[PDB]
């Protein structure tokens, strides 16, 4: 919903 | 595997391709169907964003440079600042977006360089 969301894809979790 | 590479725009799918030969150098993505197109300035590329291959989260993300200095006034007659230049591409195979990620750190390089 937020541009932080799509920021998450890229920090993902190992 | 340069200045090219199927890259999804708004979701949609196309090839995204990168020309050096206009200045400042741009990048025209197109449609797989020739719906739609694209055009972005790369000589405003301040920054490259794109997903590890480690992760299976395939994106790539383009940062075009600002200029908040220019302080620019709102409807309401007060001052505002700018806010900086950033594209969103979707890529299927880490190769294809690794060009470009590598084509446009070169153009940035390019005029950074330059500066």
């Amino acid at each position: 919903l937020s541009p932080d969301d799509i920021e998450q894809w890229f920090t993902e979790d190992p | 595997p340069s200045h090219s590479g199927a890259a999804i725009f708004e979701k949609v799918s196309g090839i995204i391709a990168i020309n050096e030969d206009v200045s400042p150098a741009e990048l025209t993505w197109r449609s797989t169907d020739g719906d739609k197109v694209h055009t972005v300035v790369l000589s405003t590329i301040d920054k490259l964003q794109a997903t590890p291959a480690s992760s299976e989260k395939m994106m790539l993300r383009l940062i075009g440079k600002v200029d908040e200095s220019k302080k620019r006034k709102d409807n309401e007659g007060n001052e505002v600042v700018p806010k900086p230049q950033r594209h969103m591409f979707s890529f299927n195979n880490r190769t294809v977006m690794d060009n470009i990620k590598m084509t446009l750190q070169q153009i940035i390089s390019r005029y950074k360089d330059a500066d």
